[PDB]
């Protein structure tokens, strides 16, 4: 009755990817794709109560992805590449928009999710985690609602595991901190698929016999609105909760002035 | 004060013709509360005229408690009525409209390192990749390499880079028991003269100066 | 004279946000428990302690989940007397281990308002102001004892401008409802163990600041994660200091979290530093409220026949087969009902409006 | 007195306060301000009176005062009374009216006026029992108020005191939930633009009878 | 017995053969362990040996015993392999065979086992999945009655010679049905599920007998096991032994044929769910409980086909035989008479639990606890009596030759009972001799 879900989102921005080939490296989005159907693949293959859930993040959309070889596994395969190339064909740049929807993959996520649990009979129970492998830089703007996701997350108990490829992100550790997932930035981009496997692979009870290493450090500091500067101990606003380094008779952002006698 | 300090607490009998009166003074003090009367006579006659058992004996055997016929029953509703009236009297005896919103959307986050790329070559670039991955067949031998793998085994060997630090000092039996107890005292006296100096701050007072110069 | 006839032959026979107004940002609520005799009664199965403290331990998990910078002191009133069940902070563990212990305690006597709200009083008197002052009473009991005139405490606590609401088990109390009116609190009356809940729920969102409540720059501080490395020659393992405040040996951590004010030790947060008053933060505890200040408005609902659209739905990607369909006001996306309730309950946001 | 022997009464005084009139209306009225004062301060408080008493004339009971009237029998007359025996029969042989019709309205109209006060709107809501066999009968439950008997279920007629209790609690439970005065407006509160409505008008003119 | 227990006591050939099956594979795997499961997918592209120090250091320290235990599973099957690793390490590396076949199963390549059946298009005959699954019914319960004995299930001699050679079934006397053993009435008592598990481990266990290809069957089988119920394949591409095997199985129900000459073949859930044995398919849809037991030792069924009439029968004494209803009463004899035939108390509480009614599972208890108790003490009233042979040891006149005969005796391992205090033991008759003669020798040598 053990249901292990393990939902994959997948950094498709094009620039990057672009970027990359121009810089020729070994690895490739092609490599990544490949890593990214044999880690489902093995995902689906260790049991059968075992469900995968894949999810292409796009700047424009998020896309639903989902002869010897296994029929099943040939079907997914098949399905997976042609939602890809579907998207990639077709993805025209129309806009400065160059941040991928990072946290709008993460909600169509969390809402599969929760239908497929309560498409999950009562006899069975659901386990979920969610990995994301990081690619191009993070989202600013995103902050707040990839705060709300995480804090969701929490509340439905589901791990999240973040991949950082180049660019680091301390939303990523920190999610990862508080949900309890595991992050890890691959230094060999080639040999992804084996860090996929040997770390991420395993569940969470799996991981608990399992020796891995330790999670690293995440801070939280903050930045002061007025010059978002990193600062220790700020002037915290009582009306819309604004952090000020100096104190300040009208708050800023709520426009209330503060009454103190 | 509760009604019940006289229904609810009767003359306990034990096993053997014993009479546990368990003579509490919270009921003491409530039937005095109620009953001025009952004080009256107490101070009239214990310990001089009757001891205190004796008055509660008294009080038991006498028509005051046991009050159980129109003569009787205005006799009852009348003592119920003082009863409850004696209860009585010792009874008392703003919409808000943010400016600037984009605030929440960078929040405590620092200034990151968001870098836009060149011009207008970049889309080309993004050509690039959509014409890479447009005619686009799986690999399986160029998704990993033994020598990939090795090097992968070795960063997440133990000692390796990935397995950060190791194992760590017995720092409990380090300090003694007794040198702990110690330093958790110190500790507990350091934070509270800290906490009565800090209290003082911030100083607004002259007497405040004099009372943080004693605290230092 | 029924014994005339007698036959059944016949018997054999084939057949809620408000408006875009202040809440409350820093709360100290407060915990009032009857335990008198009343609540031995099996109104709620099996009986009203233990489900009204089982839904108390769910109450409190939401609300520290909901107000990670909120106080929660639990007062039980026994036997005309109020005991502080427990001490006013933000532990999670320590309430629900307190209420625990008081499941199997002994239900007795009558209840104490007078006693407990003087006491709540007196631990909120030096509060302060700008911090909201809220009381949640809990009242199974019809009648209450108080030593001195409750009216004159009514009256303190209006003047101290403390919150005080009521949810009572049998029936609604006009003493109770007039304290709850004058208080600013909202009375209420428990219908079963659904509608318990259902008010618990409502009850752990702010309440509307009022005209009176003050708004101050409070300043706080938000300290780092410092390890230290026994490898390391800069490691100074030391004793927590609310350990140090349990009988139990605290634990020698090499390292935590120290108070950029004073170099005060805590190994839990969010937690005031006791040594300066400062109240030790964390980014992701203010971020947690971010969705009082913009509640996710209810979608509009037409049904899967009046609407000529997408039949799959926008969030779960699954065939719109109910008979309701939740569209979204801003970029008029398609949601199940499922997604829809998910969303406004607890995602707060819009997939689309992200987008 | 019974109740005081028996004991139960005890229980009753340790629940809620126990107030009981007598025939001197001055220390009457002192338990009267003592009742009130007691259901103002939060403590249950109880009266016991009678259907011919001062209660039933002149005395007025707030929505928080009239929670539960509870009468014990129809009242009806004691007939020992040789001029209610006259009065009877002068009403017979003038007006053909039965001894015994006239004493079921008069103990009935008691009854009425002892219960009709726990009411005092829309806002005010109150329990009524009637610990009665005997206004089970047809024509002495057909002897109420049309406002009172229309409301009379027959679901509750003749019940017992766990089933009375029962249906109070849901009662209590029902009506003490918080209303809103807007949801009065167009079924039993008329604004001023529902009173232009012809078919308010239709409903008004149909809600009443004239006999 | 499980089916890893079947496969870790096969021979390192048969092994390397069944290897070279990708969906061998892909079953082994399955079968294995979670942290089995792990072990495989961080050796899958390792071309290295690795060091015996460096695995164990993976798992914590608590969790050895589950370590050593996957550890000894893997090493038992035969999917890894120790190498000698230069410098004096041994190092550990999967087998090349299995590896590759497993990468060939996952990550593609190969050939496909069915040559894609569509050829043929649609089945002009085609079934459909309640008239397999009735078909698969039907067929197991004609083989239940001929174990019977009933005149109305008629099946082919060599079926009956499996039986035989299986012993439920013994042909004390030829022409004549064969007597159903103890053994038999077991297997009867056993679930669906796990008759066709125990009948199919019997039928490997003599498996050389019939020179059939045990690699080629199992590899058959677990093909089988991951088909789509359903779904037909390809009859052609199989040597004559899997074509008889073949045949076997839809003699058996399992394979769904029209004629012996069709190029079709439909598995069956109960051929799919074969492969797990008794475990797996928890959510075994078995056919509503007809059997309604009462506090006074009565049963009802809501059943018509004799053979469930035969198993209530077989321990119970009936009472009515209504067209749509069977009342019978447990009794104490009929329980005895079960027990004398072989019956174990748990196999009939099991069974009953199995046949519970609707109604019956309401209750909290699936059965009324006094009449499983009572069932349990009229089992254990059978076996009060405990025959035991063996030669007393009673002559003893000292302690220390006692004690020393008794240590022998225990060395030996021959030791029935022992009484010290009496200077009194039991030894086995096989093992008396022995200890006589111990006895002698040490006579012998004072
Ligand atoms: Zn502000
Ligand atoms: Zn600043
Ligand atoms: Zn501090
Ligand atoms: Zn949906
Ligand atoms: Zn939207």
């Amino acid at each position: 009755d053990e249901l292990n879900l393990l939902v994959i989102v997948v950094d498709a921005n094009p620039i990057w990817w672009g970027k990359q080939a121009l810089k020729e490296s070994q690895f490739t989005l092609s490599k990544c794709i490949d890593a990214v159907m044999v880690l489902g693949n093995s995902h689906l293959f260790m049991n059968r109560s075992n469900k995968l859930a894949v999810i292409a993040s796009h700047i424009q959309e998020s896309r639903f992805l989902y002869d010897g070889k296994y029929e099943l596994l040939t079907s997914a395969n098949e399905v997976i590449v042609e939602e890809i190339k579907d998207l990639m064909t077709k993805s025209d740049i129309k806009g400065q928009h160059t941040e991928t929807l990072l946290a709008g993959s993460l909600a169509k996520a969390l809402c599969y999710i929760h239908r497929m649990n309560k498409e999950v009979k009562d006899n069975q129970e659901m386990k979920s985690r969610i990995l994301v492998i990081k690619a191009a830089e993070d989202s600013a703007l995103q902050y707040m609602n990839f705060m709300n996701v995480i804090f969701a997350a929490q509340k439905q108990n589901i791990l999240i595991d973040a991949c950082v490829l180049d660019s680091d992100s301390g939303l990523l550790q920190q999610a990862c901190d508080i949900t309890g997932g595991l992050y890890l930035k691959v230094p060999q981009m080639p040999s992804l698929l084996q860090y996929l496997l040997w770390v991420f692979l395993p569940d969470q009870d799996q991981r608990s016999q399992l020796i891995l290493p330790p999670p690293v450090h995440v801070d939280y500091r903050a930045a002061c609105f007025c010059h978002r500067n990193l600062i220790e101990i700020g002037y915290v606003c009582s009306v819309c909760l604004s952090i000020f380094c100096n104190f300040s008779p009208i708050c800023t952002t709520c426009e209330t002035a503060f009454k103190i006698s | 004060i509760s009604a019940a300090f006289l229904a609810d607490v009767r003359p306990q009998t034990d096993g053997c013709n014993g009479l546990r009166y368990n003579l509490t003074s919270d009921i003491i003090e409530s039937i005095f509360r109620t009953y001025p009367a009952v004080k009256m006579k107490y101070a009239e006659n214990v310990p001089h005229n009757m001891t205190e058992k004796e008055f509660w004996t008294r009080f038991f055997q006498s028509h005051y408690f046991h009050r159980d016929k129109e003569n009787s029953n205005a006799a009852i509703i009348k003592r119920f009525n003082h009863h409850s009236a004696m209860v009585l009297a010792a009874g008392l005896r703003i919409a808000l409209n943010l400016k600037k919103s984009d605030r929440y959307y960078h929040g405590p986050t620092p200034i990151q390192s968001l870098q836009y790329a060149t011009s207008q070559d970049i889309i080309n670039s993004f050509q690039s990749i959509r014409q890479e991955m447009e005619a686009y067949t799986p690999k399986l031998t160029q998704v990993l390499s033994s020598s990939a793998a090795s090097s992968t085994i070795t960063a997440l060997s133990p000692g390796g880079a990935l397995m950060q630090g190791g194992t760590q000092q017995a720092i409990n039996q380090m300090v003694p028991n007794d040198i702990q107890s110690e330093l958790k005292h110190l500790y507990v006296a350091v934070g509270e003269l800290l906490r009565h100096f800090w209290s003082c701050f911030p100083v607004n007072t002259p007497f405040l100066e004099e009372k943080v110069v004693k605290m230092k | 004279r029924w014994e005339g006839g007698y036959e059944r032959t016949w018997e054999i026979l084939k057949e809620e946000h408000h408006g875009q107004v202040r809440l409350g940002m820093m709360r100290h609520l407060y915990v009032v428990v009857d335990g008198s005799r009343t609540m031995e009664d099996q109104d709620l199965k099996p009986n009203r302690l233990t489900c009204t403290l089982k839904l108390l331990e769910y109450f409190v998990e939401e609300y520290f989940d909901q107000n990670p910078i909120s106080q929660i002191g639990i007062i039980v009133t026994k036997s005309k007397r109020a005991e502080k069940l427990t001490e006013l902070s933000g532990n999670p563990r320590k309430h629900i281990t307190s209420l625990k212990k008081a499941v199997d305690m002994t239900c007795h006597g009558e209840p104490s308002l007078y006693n407990s709200l003087s006491i709540a009083m007196q631990t909120l008197k030096h509060m302060p102001g700008h911090t909201s002052r809220e009381v949640l009473i809990i009242f199974s009991s019809l009648t209450t004892c108080d030593p001195s005139n409750i009216y004159d405490l009514i009256k303190t606590l209006k003047a101290a401008k403390i919150r005080v609401s009521v949810i009572g088990l049998s029936a609604e109390v006009r003493v109770c409802t007039v304290l709850a009116r004058e208080t600013g609190g909202t009375y209420h009356v428990i219908l079963d163990e659904s509608h318990y809940k259902e008010l618990l729920t409502h009850h752990v969102s702010p309440p509307p600041a009022s005209s009176s409540s003050e708004c101050s720059l409070i300043r706080m501080g938000f300290p780092q994660h410092t390890i230290a490395s026994l490898s390391d020659q800069d490691a100074k393992p030391s004793f927590s200091m609310a350990h140090l405040d349990g009988n139990t040996e605290p634990g020698l951590t090499l390292g935590g979290y120290f108070c950029p004010q004073c170099r005060a030790k805590y190994c839990e947060l969010p937690v005031e530093c006791k040594i300066c008053g400062l109240t030790l933060v964390s980014a992701p505890h203010l971020a947690r409220s971010y969705h009082h200040l913009f509640p996710l408005d209810a979608f509009q609902e037409i049904p899967l026949e009046e609407y000529n659209g997408e039949r799959f739905c926008y969030g779960c990607q699954g065939e719109l087969k109910d008979q309701h369909v939740y569209v979204c006001a801003v970029c008029q996306n398609v949601f199940c009902v499922d997604c829809d309730v998910f969303v406004h309950d607890s995602l707060h946001c819009c997939p689309g409006c992200i987008h | 007195a019974s109740w005081y022997e028996q004991g139960i009464l005890e229980n009753i005084q340790r629940n809620k306060l126990l107030f009981i009139e007598t025939q001197d209306g001055a220390e009457t009225s002192v338990a009267l301000e003592k009742y009130q004062e007691a259901c103002e301060n939060g403590r249950g408080a109880i009266l016991l009176s009678v259907a011919r008493g001062k209660v039933s004339e002149g005395i007025d009971f707030v929505h928080h005062y009239g929670r539960a009237v509870i009468m014990f029998g129809v009242p009806y007359v004691y007939t020992q009374s040789r001029i209610l025996k006259a009065r009877l029969e002068y009403l017979r042989d003038q007006f053909q009216i039965r001894e015994n019709d006239f004493l079921t309205f008069d103990a009935m109209r008691h009854a009425a006026q002892c219960v009709g006060r726990a009411i005092r709107g829309k806002t005010d809501y109150g329990l009524m029992v009637f610990a009665d066999k005997r206004f089970a009968r047809g024509d002495k439950r057909g002897k109420l108020p049309r406002w009172i008997q229309e409301h009379l279920t027959d679901a509750n007629l003749n019940l017992t005191v766990d089933e009375g209790v029962q249906v109070a609690k849901y009662f209590l439970r029902q009506m003490a939930q918080p209303f809103h005065r807007e949801d009065q407006l167009g079924l039993s509160l008329l604004s001023l633009e529902q009173l232009e409505s012809e078919e308010t008008l239709k409903r008004i003119e149909q809600i009443a009878q004239q006999l | 017995r499980n089916l890893q227990e079947f496969l870790g006591g096969l021979s390192p050939g048969v092994l390397d053969r069944l290897y070279g099956h990708p969906a061998t594979c892909l079953a082994v795997f399955r079968e294995l362990p979670s942290l089995a499961k792990n072990w495989v997918m961080r050796m899958l592209f390792l071309e290295q040996p690795l060091p015996q120090a460096a695995v164990a250091l993976w798992v914590k320290k608590e969790f050895s015993k589950a370590q050593e235990e996957s550890t000894g599973l893997l090493s038992g099957l035969r999917i890894w392999h120790t190498q000698l690793l230069p410098g004096g390490l041994q190092g550990l590396i999967l087998n090349p065979i299995f590896r590759q076949n497993l990468r060939i199963a996952l990550l593609g390549g190969g050939k496909a086992w069915s040559d894609d059946t569509s050829q043929l298009g649609p089945d002009k005959h085609a079934r459909d999945v309640p008239s397999l699954d009735k078909y698969a019914e039907e067929r197991w319960e004609v083989v239940l009655h001929f174990m019977v004995g009933s005149p109305s299930a008629a099946v082919s001699q060599d079926l009956a010679q499996l039986l035989s050679q299986a012993g439920l079934m013994k042909s004390t006397e030829p022409g004549e049905p064969p007597c159903i053993t103890s053994a038999g009435f077991q297997f009867l008592l056993l679930d669906t599920p796990a008759q066709l598990w125990y009948f199919m481990l019997q039928y490997l266990q003599t498996a050389q007998s019939r020179g059939m290809d045990l690699v080629e069957i199992l590899s058959f089988l677990f093909q089988l096991s991951f088909s789509t119920l359903g779904k037909d394949y390809s009859v052609e591409g199989m040597s004559d032994s899997l074509l008889n095997f073949l045949q076997h199985l839809r003699e058996f129900g399992l394979v769904f044929q029209r004629k012996r000459k069709s190029r079709r073949y439909y598995p069956t859930r109960l051929a799919i769910n074969l492969s797990s044995g008794v475990s797996g398919a928890g959510g075994t849809v078995h056919q509503p409980g007809f059997i309604v037991v009462e506090t006074n030792y009565r049963l009802y069924a809501y059943t018509e086909s004799e053979l469930q009439i035969a198993l209530i029968a077989l321990f119970s004494e009936m009472l009515y035989r209504f067209p749509n209803m069977v009342v019978a009463q447990v009794t104490r004899e009929s329980v005895q008479q079960a027990i004398a035939s072989g019956i174990t108390a748990q196999q009939i509480i099991h069974f009953l639990r199995t046949r519970a009614h609707p109604v019956m599972l309401k209750q909290t208890p699936v059965l009324p606890p006094t009449i499983t108790d009572q069932i349990r003490l009229w089992e254990l009233e059978r076996d009060r009596l405990r025959f035991t042979e063996g030669v007393l040891y009673n002559q003893f006149l000292s302690q220390v030759d006692f004690e020393l005969l008794l240590a022998h005796a225990r060395e030996l391992g021959v030791l029935v009972f022992e009484n010290s205090a009496k200077r009194l033991m039991v030894v086995t008759p096989a093992g008396h001799s022995d200890v006589k003669r111990f006895w002698k020798r040490q006579k012998h040598s004072s």
